[PDB]
């Protein structure tokens, strides 16, 4: 049955979330899985992850791709199940 | 419903948060839909007007104020559906 | 000219089973808009809680949206 | 101002929710958030369905305590404004 990703709160305690673990979506459109992460001086410094909602940039997207060429933060969508444990870059 | 060509239609148009300013408060996506309503509308029975009868949220990922980065789930922030008043 | 109306509703009047909470809700309604069209239309909308059942026994409690008309205007 | 509430799912499991504890009430600009509790006082024994924040409702204003009006439901709930109001219920 549809949906569930990898979660993760860099920010986790002023928030008073879990730092990690797994996030379920709700939502029929399509639901995808993010990450976000910072790649500054040779450490990649993950800043959240979890469920993303219909955003078609996301469609058809079974890997976690960050496009964009020289960001400060980071952004990968996909689409499919946990699908954003793993995360990569090109351009 | 649709909308290629009258009546009631549902235009899709997209936008660059770019085009707007807004690209440098937030870092995904990098656009949204701004969709409205056009078309024509029968007669009641006052007057009836092309109007969204349907939104749907957004996914973004912005900083606030604080330099800090939020994920919310932006609530009404696409026109889905069009129907006449 | 466009004026927010206050209708009230129930839900055992349209439910009474199906949703725990609440009994009912304000919801409102929208008047006269001038010369192009205008209908005197909802301009801006509230979310309402709702405790109720999901599809067999299983009980929910979401803040469904647009659910509650706050302020009309014109087309 | 801010408004915490204890929150509570029965069915915290199934839904991968964690099965009590806090919960932090954010909301709209300059509208009121309130607390609620439901449950099943069918045997004399009580079960506790769920606890948490609630969205603006009028059912709830200036009510300092939990407390369940409906007479016999099966799904007993009740409504309150300030924090953790929601620890405590009851039935009347």
């Amino acid at each position: 049955e549809t949906r569930e990703c990898i979660y993760y709160n860099a920010n986790w305690e002023l928030e008073r979330t879990n730092q990690s673990g797994l996030e379920r979506c709700e939502g029929d459109k399509r639901l995808h899985c993010y990450a976000s992460w910072r790649n500054s001086s040779g450490t990649i410094e993950l800043v959240k992850k979890g469920c993303w909602l219909d955003d078609f940039n996301c469609y058809d997207r079974q890997e976690c791709v960050a496009t964009e060429e020289n960001p400060q933060v980071y952004f990968c969508c996909c689409e499919g199940n946990f699908c954003n444990e793993r995360f990569t870059h090109l351009p | 419903l649709e909308c290629d060509g009258n009546i009631c239609c549902k235009k899709q148009f997209f936008v660059s948060f770019k085009d707007i300013g807004w690209n440098d408060w937030i870092i995904a996506p990098s656009g949204y839909h701004a969709n409205y309503c056009e078309g024509e509308c029968p007669s009641h029975i006052l007057k009836s007007c092309c109007v969204p009868t349907k939104l749907r949220p957004m996914s973004m990922l912005y900083y606030d104020d604080g330099q800090n980065i939020i994920k919310k789930d932006i609530q009404n922030m696409i026109v889905e559906e069009c129907g006449c008043s």
